[PDB]
């Protein structure tokens, strides 16, 4: 028997497949080749793509793929999108799978949906911890404008309850040169400041920071972005300038490496051309999140054989049968997979316990000099 | 051969706001000029704060012949959906509500933007030199909706610190470590409930005195009525935007003040919600822009669909008299600018007393003046 | 009627003709259509290319000049090379235009030679200048191994005299590629740095600053080379470290941007490599002073018709007859050309009197802040 | 049929150096075996320090049969072409006097390079805690033949500071200078005229006092004699190579002595100098690498010229004979390194006195060792 699973990712200019998508075909691949999971059980998909900042389209991709049946529903991977295929689940009784951050409403009464992406809520408390372990005084947050302070909460806590002075700064979301931004931040001897962005926007503002003149051991910064480890930070080693981040990606395990190792052996999306300064054979924590997106929930369902994928009718028809249950094993399993230890709070279903590693700037490049968890606090080296 | 005009609402019928009685009240005055096409308004209610259940209903409202789309005024998600649709299909989307996260644009709002409101506060510190700042957020949105207060100042216990309160968790501990840090001035932000209710344990903590100062960022400030909370002394600043200059303002309250016994007679009546006051004016509004649109170009409308790609052919064509409207409602005057929000509008700050509320000052568009 | 003038251009990897033997031969087909000097007389030359870091061809490619009749000899452009030409010329009396500083023993007993390029042991005081100028208490000039340190003996001599405690320091002649030495100079807070090096050398190190995180308004450094206005600073010119160095081309009259501009029009040498960071467009000062050195030269012979260019023969022969005279008027010819005001010392013959225009790296680039001359001291803005 | 080599020699005649008599020394005591092959030594003088002039000199070397080319030692000029050509010619040169601004190589050197020299005077100063430093430069070239010293140190007043003297212009105003800035060491850099006349009008200022500490760079320092200037308090250090061990010291010393004031007595003889004491050694290790070469190949030696592009077959290899030499001449063990110095080698820091010169100590190439 077989069973069916969703799938929903947008276009990109890059091919016919994103690394998002690409993550997705990757997984269902191996655990089918693998009696280690799902034995006597082969997995299936139907890949609906749709368009860019398009959450409309989106909604009718979404309910189209309830028709043809299926357990789960994958995507996609935009903010106000997912926003919308999330509500048409949690309507229809349906799991959602999400890989990615996105702007959830605190009146979302929703309950059919889990995120592996490590909960901003509970990243931040990570990135506190390195504040005041720098015994630091002052602190200058600069979030992107793609998204609002409310992913920083916990921030702009601090200077209420522990001793920190912190200011907020808006990167210009329209171009990565921000002269101006940085020229102020010079002004103000603000050292301190710590980057809220993908690694994307990151490096477009290392490059800015350099030609300021404001890489020097006098400054350090530090980064919310998962994908520090993945950065081409050369030109920047030999400076002197501090840099602090975190890696959820566990590539101190040989199961873990042996993975990626075979996905770079498949690339598709050619690599970006230098101009960004992203260090090419790394795989992301977008499509790594994917990976994990698919065991997280091929255990769950490993341990419910008794499920049909019934064909449902969004805007009309009753919640899916085995879905009120489906779901509850979902934000009950654990795997060890690529990005740690996976686990669902027992409430909000949110992942807010994880596994990261502290991650510096150091003459050679960027070493990991210790860890962070929820549950311990902090163990540096 | 008429003038339609989608509504979602999501207000309630039993001691609700009274919106579905706002629009009503609008249809007859319009329809009270005699001499042209009618004015009908098709009123769309809603159930629960959902995209999903929103998506359904726009697909019953383009099959209809409609010019414009009003509200939700308290459906933060369900206004969103509304507008990335509204956009795909050229016809306006009359805002007025919620605001949160601002690619095809095409609408307009007569709720004051977050930029407003955040200036707003800004401009009343200001005659205070800037004192101990200690926001009482309510939830999350709370940072957006005042994204340019919170950024304007430095983060910390000398200047401006921000504090959440936990749902079922209610405002106590709060109160209490603003006393620790001797914090004088408190702007809270929530609906009218958890407005009434910050104050009401902190009136019982001295937090009433003269010597605090409060500032209210929710607009349902004229109706939130404080009976045994408040004192002689007390400083408890407000927002309001109803118009008295308007003859029909008296009228209006009148509906709602019998209308709210006359159904639910289980309470009292507040007084005049700013909900129904926005719906009210945006009636007029389009029917105003339509009909400057209908001096120039006939207009025809359509049957659209969700499942064709087609579009209002006078969208675009109405939008921009949706620009160039210039309407004396309750709640001032009407105009758009740009991006389309609205400007050259006055905010009048009101403040409680022992009976009542007295206009202590007035915030314009360009510049702040109390007193 | 005609004249034989000399002609020695090393050979170059860049083409045919290096800018160096182009300046040559656009200077000698300038006057000929030109009315305003050499009126009645017509100019023609020998050309005689040799190799690189090679004397001894050089001596018997001059001495194959002079058999071939001629009243002077320009070139090479190499050190140990145009020394060998310099004393098979003093020693049949015949003039040695060089256009390129050369280590020049004290023991010279020579006397039929004249150098354009501005005389290093005044250029020295108007570094010390600016040392003082900037109330300047501690520098570190940092020198080639190419030439000795003794090119900067004034500079050596500033501790004694003057309240300065200098240090010494060398760049690694083999690869410009020297962490270390900028290394130490951030260890000691030498912020003040005085480097002596072509716009080759001296663009190698700055790119090694940047990477050193030593490119910041803390650091000013001081550069002797006359090529520092073609120097593409625009990586560093946001930055705000300051940059101070000198200009003998008179760029401000437009007799004088007139050559330069018909100059690009012709490359023939392709612009070199964005790699090494050199600004196209302008002319180099190499080439400024040999268009000058064949004008301060058509000058002097103007006014001495009476002169045939006889056929000597060196190894064994008699001094040129009109050589010790025809040498005379070229150290008491004056001419306003490219690198300004041209004139030979009453003494030495070496060019130790000019006129030059100091330069600052400011928030747009470099900007003339004012000049210097040895009559007058240092006029500022 | 026999061993020849030229030496380019710039010493006079009348009341020199005596170099051309050094070389006859030499060779004289090579033919005293009996038993080979001979040895012929050409002499070839030069007039004044030129480039020029030394050209045409080598292509008169080249027609003749040489294996090696010596001098000149006071040519710094004419001794730099001289390599030039040897190094395209394959004909090794040995180098033993000036030494400026060190592609082709093939030769080495007797005479100290500028880097143990440097290090000699740094390694004095050493057992002194380095007082204030004050160079006594001669002329432009004493900055790079101590280019190791000047930049070993700081420069500045309380550490080292560099005072040149102009020509025509005499030791003066310098050591007037030196007595303001309290400083206490000197050391001048000039040859054997210079460096008597620096602290002749030094000595009548008190600057012949124990309080003050002179080092001299000169290698003419033993036949240096300063009568009528020094004291039994003073302090002038020096250098020499003269290795007494040589049994055959004592009769060189005879020649030269007697020589003087045999074909010009107009004075009287200082004593042996440096510069006939490496060519004394140099001639010997010349036929010393041959005699070892003259085993492994037979060498033939064919006439060159500067016209053609021919070079010495056994160049290359005689080149790696003189580096594995181990000659104990007039100034040591001379031996060599791998780019072609001198080393091993010990250098005897003498110092003046009443009558005399006295060995205070000695400075290896490794290490010092005073008293």
């Amino acid at each position: 028997h077989v069973l069916r699973f969703g799938g929903i990712f947008e276009y990109v200019e890059s091919g016919p497949m994103g690394a998002e998508e690409l993550a997705f075909r990757f997984a269902v691949n191996t655990i089918n080749r693998n009696r280690t999971l799902l034995p006597n059980t082969t997995l299936t998909y139907d890949t609906q793509k749709i368009n860019l900042y398009d959450s409309f389209e989106a909604s009718k991709k979404a309910c189209d793929q309830l028709s043809l049946g299926v357990a789960a529903i994958f995507g996609p991977s935009h903010s106000s999108s997912a926003n919308a295929v999330q509500s048409i689940c949690n309507a229809l009784g349906v799991p959602h799978i999400q890989t990615r951050w996105k702007h959830q409403v605190s009146d979302n009464k929703d309950s059919f949906y889990v995120s592996l992406y490590p909960d901003f809520s509970s990243l931040s408390r990570a990135i506190l911890d390195l504040v005041q372990f720098f015994k630091w005084k002052t602190v200058t947050v600069v979030y992107d404008d793609s998204t609002g302070l409310i992913r920083l909460q916990e921030l702009i806590k601090a200077p209420s309850r522990y001793n920190l002075r912190l200011k907020i700064r808006q990167l210009p979301a329209d171009t990565k040169d921000a002269k101006p931004l940085l020229k102020e931040m010079k002004r103000g001897k603000e050292f301190h400041v710590i980057f809220d962005c993908s690694h994307e926007m990151a490096a477009g503002i290392l490059k800015q920071a350099l030609a300021m003149g404001m890489m020097t051991e006098y400054y350090h910064y530090i980064f919310t972005t998962l994908d520090l480890f993945a950065l081409d930070v050369e030109p920047y080693r030999y400076s002197g300038v501090n840099m602090t981040g975190f890696r959820i990606l566990n590539t101190e395990n040989t199961q873990v490496s042996s993975i990626i190792e075979k996905w770079s052996m498949e690339r598709l999306q050619a690599p970006p051309k230098p101009d960004s300064g992203l260090l090419d054979g790394f795989m992301t924590t977008d499509a790594a999140l994917m990976y994990d997106a698919v065991h997280v929930v091929s255990v769950a369902v490993q341990q419910f054989p008794q499920m049909t994928v019934s064909s449902l009718q969004c805007n009309r028809h009753k919640p899916w049968r085995f879905g009120t249950r489906f779901m509850s094993l979902i934000k009950e399993a654990h795997w060890e997979g690529l990005t740690g230890r996976i686990t669902f709070n027992k409430t909000n279903g949110l992942r807010t316990d994880f596994d990261l590693d502290v991650i510096s700037l150091k003459e050679e490049g960027l070493e990991k000099i210790g860890t962070w968890d929820p549950a311990s606090g902090l163990n540096m080296t | 051969s008429s003038l339609r005009m989608a509504a979602i609402l999501d207000d309630q019928t039993v001691c609700g706001r009274g919106e579905r009685l706002a629009l009503a009240l609008a249809r007859e005055q319009i329809n009270g000029i005699i001499e042209k096409a009618r004015v009908e308004v098709d009123i769309f209610e809603l159930q629960r704060d959902s995209q999903y259940e929103t998506t359904d209903t726009m697909c019953q409202i383009l099959p209809k012949g409609v010019v414009s789309v009003l509200g939700p005024s308290s459906s933060p998600a369900s206004a969103s959906t509304v507008s990335h649709i509204c956009g795909e299909k050229e016809i306006p989307h009359i805002k007025v509500g919620p605001e949160e996260t601002p690619l095809r644009f095409a609408s307009v709002s007569l709720y004051p933007s977050n930029e407003d409101v955040s200036l707003a506060v800004s401009r009343i510190l200001k005659s205070f030199n800037y004192p101990s700042a200690s926001l009482i957020c309510a939830k999350a949105e709370c940072l957006l909706r005042l994204e340019e207060l919170v950024r304007g100042f430095l983060i910390s216990k000398e200047t401006l610190s921000v504090r959440m309160l936990d749902d079922s968790r209610d405002p106590t501990p709060l109160l209490k470590e603003i006393r620790d840090d001797k914090v004088s001035t408190i702007i809270i932000d929530a609906n009218a409930s958890i407005s009434h209710l910050v104050l009401r344990k902190a009136s019982e903590l001295g937090m009433t005195s003269a010597f605090y100062k409060y500032i209210l960022t929710t607009m349902d400030f004229p109706i939130l009525h404080l009976d045994g909370i408040v004192e002689d002394s007390s400083n408890i600043l407000g927002f309001s935007m109803f118009n008295t200059s308007h003859p029909f303002y008296p009228e209006f309250v009148r509906s709602l003040n019998m209308s709210w016994r006359e159904n639910c007679e289980a309470s009292t009546y507040p007084g005049p919600a700013l909900s129904a006051a926005l719906m009210f004016d945006a009636v007029h509004v389009v029917v105003s822009a339509v009909r400057e649109l209908n001096r120039s170009q006939e207009i025809g409308v359509k049957p659209l669909a969700c499942t064709s790609a087609n579009i209002w052919p006078h969208g675009t064509s109405l939008m921009n008299y949706l620009r160039m409207v210039e309407y004396d409602g309750l709640t001032g005057r009407v105009e758009f600018n740009s991006k389309g929000q609205r400007t050259n509008y006055t905010l009048r700050i009101l403040e409680k007393s022992r009976q009542g509320h007295r206009e202590i000052g007035v915030w314009y568009s360009n510049r702040t003046l109390a007193m």
